[PDB]
Order: C-alpha cells, then structure tokens, then sequence
DNA sequence: TGCCGAGGCCGCTCAATTGGTCGTAGACAGCTCTAGCACCGCTTAAACGCACGTACGCGCTGTCCCCCGCGTTTTAACCGCCAAGG
DNA sequence: CCTTGGCGGTTAAAACGCGGGGGACAGCGCGTACGTGCGTTTAAGCGGTGCTAGAGCTGTCTACGACCAATTGAGCGGCCTCGGCA
C-alpha cells in the first residue's frame, strides 16, 4: 500500500517549511515529492529501504 | 420491447445516469493532466456531470435522428460522425 | 480512464435519448465525444480558477465554462 | 416606487446591481422601472406556468422537475430555453 | 460529519468534523475541507 | 439576491401554490442571467450609438433583440405600461 | 415576392455546396429557409435602425444582426 | 454572388416592410444581406449533401435539409 | 391553566437626499462622401422544354452482431480483524 | 492495555462469457420519376457620366448628471411583552 507522509522539509523553490509531502510507491519503486504550497512536483526512484529523507536528498542534488 | 420500456422510464426521470465515483475519478484525472493536484468543490464536479450528461443525451437524440434518416433503427459511428459534424463540433 | 463510462451507462443515456437498438461502435465514439466535451469545458473551468488565483474548481467556474459554449446551467 | 408603479420587484435593488455591474456611467430616470417591469413579466410568466402545471399535474409545491418540464415545453417560452439545462440536482 | 439534517433538521451546522490529536499540552484538529 | 421577490410575485400569481428551495435558486439564477443579459446587450447598444446613459429606450431595444417574438412584444408592453404608470 | 429566388439560382447555390443532383421540391423548401433567415436577420437590423432613430438600414446594422446569430461578417 | 442581386433586394424590401414601414436601404446593407444569405444557403447545402450521402443520398432532398436544420438547432 | 409563537420596541447597517466640481455628452456649423434615384448600351445571367442516365427507393436474402436473462465475480468503496510497540 | 502499518470481510452492480433466438447492415435486382448540359431567347446585370442633396467627419461651445463628502430615514435582527390551544 502507498505511503502518504508529511515531512518537515523546506521546499527548494517556494521556501515554505513543513509543506513537502512524500508519496512512496514501493510496488513500482517510484517516489513522489509534492509541495502543499507552490505544489511543485518531483519524481525519483526509491528502493525498499528508502524514507522521505532519501528522496528529499535526491531532490537537492537534482537542482544543483 | 425492454429497450422501449427503458426509454419510457429514463425519459420520465432526471437522475444522473453515470456513476458518481467513476465520474469523479475521470474528471480529476483529466484535470490532473492540466494542473497537478487541483482541488475540487463537490458542486464543481456535480456541475461537470450535469453538463456532460445533458450533452451526451442531446448528442444521442441527434445521432438517433441520423440513424433513422438512413432507414436504420440502430445507432452507429456514422451517425455521431454526422451529428457532430453538422453541429460544428468537427 | 475513459473506460469508466461503461457500456450500460452509454446505453442508458441512449435510452433517455430515444435510441431503440444500438450498434457496438458508438460507446467508443461517445467516449471520444464525451472526452472532447470535457476537454473543452474543463479547460475553461481551469482557466477561470487560475484567473481567480484558486486551486479548487468551484461550480461557478463550471457554470461560466458552460456559459461560454451556449449551455447555460441553472441551479448553482 | 414599486407599489407606486404597482409592481412586485424593487426598482432599487436592481438599480444597485446596475451600479455595481457598471454597465454604463449613468442610468436614466425610468430605465430601471422598465427593466424591473420587464423582468417581473418574465417571472410572472414562468411561475404562472409552473403554478398552472403543479395544479394540472396535482403537485403541491414547485420542484425543479416542474421547471424543466415547463420551460422546454410551452413553445411560448421554449425558444428562450433552447440552450439551457436545469440541473435537477 | 456533523449533519445539518437528520439521517428534518437536528440543529446541526453541516460542518465536517476534525480528527483531534493531542501534542503535549496542545490539541490539534485536522479538518477535511471538501478526492 | 432576487429570491425574496420571486416568492412575492408567486404570492400574486399563485397564492396557494408554494415553491421548493432548489427551484428558488433556479429562478434566482434565471433572473440574474436575464438581468445580466439585458443590461449587457443594452450596454452594447449604448456603445454602438456612442451614448453614455442607459435610458429605457436601450432597455426596450435590448428586450426586442433578446426575447424572440411574442415574449418581446409582451415584454415591451409591460415595461411601457409600467413606465407610464410610474411617471403619472 | 419570394419567387425571385429562381430555380437556377438555388441550383447554383447547391452546386456551390457540392450537391450533384437536386430533387424537384428543394426549390420551394430553400425559399422557405431563406425567408426564415431573412425574417430573423432583418428583424434585428430594423430593430437597430429604429433604435438609432434612423430610416435607412445601414450595413453595420446588418453586421450587428448577423453578429447576434454567430455569423460575424468582415468587410463593412 | 449566385442570386440576381436585385431579386435579393426586392424580397428584402418586401420582408422588411412587414417589420417597419417607409424604410430605406443602403446598397451596402442589401449587399451584406445577400452575402450572408448566400453563404448560409451554401453551408446548409453542404450539410444537406452530407445527410443525403449518409442515406445513400448524395443528392439533397427536403428531408435532408430538414434533418440538417434540426441538428443545427434551426 | 400557562408557556413558547407572534407581533412590537431598541439597536445596525446600508440606502436615500443635497451640495460643488468636471470633463464628457449634447448642439451646432462648415463641408465633402458615397448613397441618392433616373436613363443608355451592352451583356452575363435567367425562364422553359429534352431526354436517355445516374441516382433514389422498394423488396428479398445472408448471416450476424447486439437483444434479454443469470450468475457469480471484481473494482471501488464502506466496516472489523493479525499480532508487534510504546 | 491501546492504535496504527497492511489484510480479509463488508455491498450495487457490471467486468459479461455464452445459451438462446431474431432485428436489421450492406450488397444485390429491378424499376420507375425525375434531372442537368446543352440549346433558344430573353430581361435583367455591369459599368459612365449627369444631377441632386442626407447626414457623416471633424472642429470648438455650452452644458447637465455622476464622484466622492457630510446628513439621516426605513428594513431587519435581537430583546421583550401579549395571548389563546393543549
Ligand atoms: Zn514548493
């Protein structure tokens, strides 16, 4: 079953903190970051061990 | 006969003929393809469904006329392909 | 998907319209006519929502989108 | 002026809407009386038929099904509602 | 949801009700605005 | 907005027959639509003649344009026999 | 009269429309469609002229009457 | 233009007399009416043609015109 | 026999009345445009008959794909169970 | 001892195969009234001055209704009194 989790991470674009939601689909190995504010979306691959800090880390490197 | 029966019935009533949940899913899917996670008032979706069903029903009236014009009792693709063309939809 | 517009819902609508016997190649067409109608109305409803700086498509945005097609809708 | 003109709609509220709609820069002295008279006629022609059909059918109140059956029948005003759809929801 | 209408009005206001959670000495309520 | 007067005309045309709560919203959207259509059309008329004041004559012409046939005739007779009763 | 809408002028219109063969009863049916179209457009052109306090139906009154039917006409 | 322009003008003045009296027409007004009328009739004939062909009829009949006009909402 | 339903009185908020600007709307004059309405010369376009042909329509046939009913069965969507933690 | 992570159990109906049996799609036959290209003759159609004036175009003048500013009256909601049905 998918996991819809709220986090305390700051969006890299709109800068609103505590407004990034992480949807981790392990059945297809696809993780999804969403803002609740500006609502920018970012997709990245996840394994079985990943957690909201794993894809949010991949989002920091995808920008820089 | 049962076909006629249904036509006597549906034309008598005004309830929505498409299932609510499914329609909600279709609308949200299509909308999601324009702008991500768009929230919807329930009345917005209801408006969309009323409009869509009225549209399809009218289309089926015209389609029926096109089929009957061709001395047929069964509506086919050439009917809609005609009704919508004359409507200026295509 | 568009497959949620099932075979007997298109048949029911046809029954309301006055159709007696309906050929098989009409549901896909209807699914393709309904998708064009929704792609024409939802585009204007999303345009009114993005113009109103909202994120929730209200029912008056749908009434305005149907009004821009000559399909005024009373009751919202 | 509504009772003085022996009408039922307020010339005032509609006039206020005209000011808020900003349909022009300045209205006339008798333009809202004519518009309220004309509007009043259309409401007293549609609801006259809805009240005629509720007692012809035998209904007590007026439902939206009565409005949808009347305005698309009654070729008197069925032309005004060629492109309308009463929601019925 | 607190129903405005009986399941006829019951005195309700129609509002959906939140899921109230305790966080120390503070109570947080999460309302589901009207998938 | 206009729902308080729809029931007031309904008390004159049918003092025994009541109206629902959805039908009041339908008649209120009907009235706000034929209002924002007649005033809109009238506004177009006042621009085509380069005037600045919407008089009753631009309303009589927007009624002749919008309503088809006998509804426009009756519509223009009720507005005229309400403005004349107003000025007297 | 409506009889000025001659048989070969309707025949020319039909040819311009792509019709190969014309029945012998189209001719009175096309005059009855043209008369309805003119009774719908000239009524609005005369309404704009009586509103403009004129006695001469100009071409912009005809453009406005065709605009009120979704038939915008460029070139006047 | 495929209709004798003058005949379109006559008919026009006749119909117009039934709405408002002692009317005068700019020549451009009549011309506008004729362009509009002929464009309308041509389009109608296209749709009628489509109806006839639909009913194994490429040759328009009154029935075809009536179907076309009904679907147009005329 | 007596208290909640309805009308009346005291506040609230928005509508109605009055006075000064103020540029834009209405008047009015000078004057040229294309619409005014009457006649020529010529011509592209129109009124009416033909006739063998291609299209329009009626009747019979094939086989054939939607017609009506039943049964579980599955997504989607509402209500209760495994056995880990804090 | 109590409340979430994923999982059976919880319905209205359709995911319809597929058994049965017939309405009706498209090609094929015959079959008749109507039907346009070409032919005649025409009555109106296109282009030119000649004449005559209606009212648009553009100019400055004079002008009356709205804007935003201080007064202030009527409709409506919250207290508060009066009254007959149960
Ligand atoms: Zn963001």
């Amino acid at each position: 079953i998918k996991q819809k989790l709220e986090t305390q991470f700051t969006c890299l674009f709109c800068n609103h903190d505590n407004s990034v939601v992480c949807t981790l689909d392990k059945k297809n190995s696809i993780g999804l970051l969403e803002c609740k504010k500006c609502n920018l979306s970012f997709q990245a691959p996840i394994n079985s061990l990943s957690q909201p800090i794993d894809i949010y880390s991949d989002w920091i490197d995808a920008c820089e | 006969t049962v076909a006629l029966r249904e036509i006597r019935r549906y034309q008598k009533s005004t309830e929505l003929l498409i299932r609510k949940l499914p329609f909600q899913r279709l609308v949200r899917e299509i909308a999601q393809d324009f702008k991500t996670d768009l929230r919807f008032q329930s009345a917005a979706i209801g408006a969309l469904q009323e409009a869509s069903e009225a549209y399809l029903v009218g289309l089926f009236e015209d389609t029926n006329l096109c089929a009957i014009h061709a001395k047929r009792v069964t509506i086919m693709p050439k009917d809609i392909q005609l009704a919508r063309r004359i409507r200026g939809e295509r | 998907n568009i497959q949620g517009i099932t075979k007997p819902a298109i048949r029911r609508l046809a029954r309301r319209g006055g159709v007696k016997r309906i050929s098989g190649l009409i549901y896909e067409e209807t699914r393709g006519v309904l998708k064009v109608f929704l792609e024409n109305v939802i585009r204007d409803a999303v345009t009114y929502t993005e113009h109103a700086k909202r994120k929730t498509v209200t029912a008056m945005d749908v009434v305005y989108a149907l009004k821009r097609q000559g399909r005024t809708l009373y009751g919202f | 002026r509504t009772v003085r003109a022996e009408l039922s709609f307020s010339v005032s509220q509609v006039e206020r809407s005209l000011r808020e709609g900003h349909y022009a820069q300045r209205l006339s002295r008798t333009a809202p009386v004519y518009l309220a008279a004309v509007i009043e006629y259309l409401t007293a022609k549609v609801l006259e038929l809805a009240g005629n059909e509720a007692q012809n059918s035998g209904e007590r109140n007026i439902t939206p099904l009565l409005l949808d059956m009347v305005v698309h029948n009654d070729r008197l005003l069925s032309t005004l509602f060629n492109t309308t759809t009463i929601s019925q929801v | 949801v607190c129903e405005a209408d009986a399941p006829v009005s019951r005195g309700g206001c129609g509002n959906t009700q939140p899921v109230v959670r305790k966080d120390g000495m503070k109570l947080w309520g999460t309302w589901k605005k009207s998938r | 907005s206009y729902s308080i007067y729809v029931y007031k005309v309904l008390k004159q045309v049918h003092p025994d027959t009541g109206i629902s709560s959805k039908a009041m919203g339908i008649m209120n959207s009907f009235v706000n639509d034929i209002f924002e259509r007649i005033a809109g059309e009238a506004s177009r008329l006042a621009h085509y003649n380069k005037r600045s004041t919407i008089t009753s004559r631009e309303i009589q012409t927007a009624v002749r344009l919008l309503l088809p046939g006998e509804l426009a005739k009756h519509a223009v007779s009720e507005g005229t026999k309400a403005v004349t009763k107003y000025t007297s």
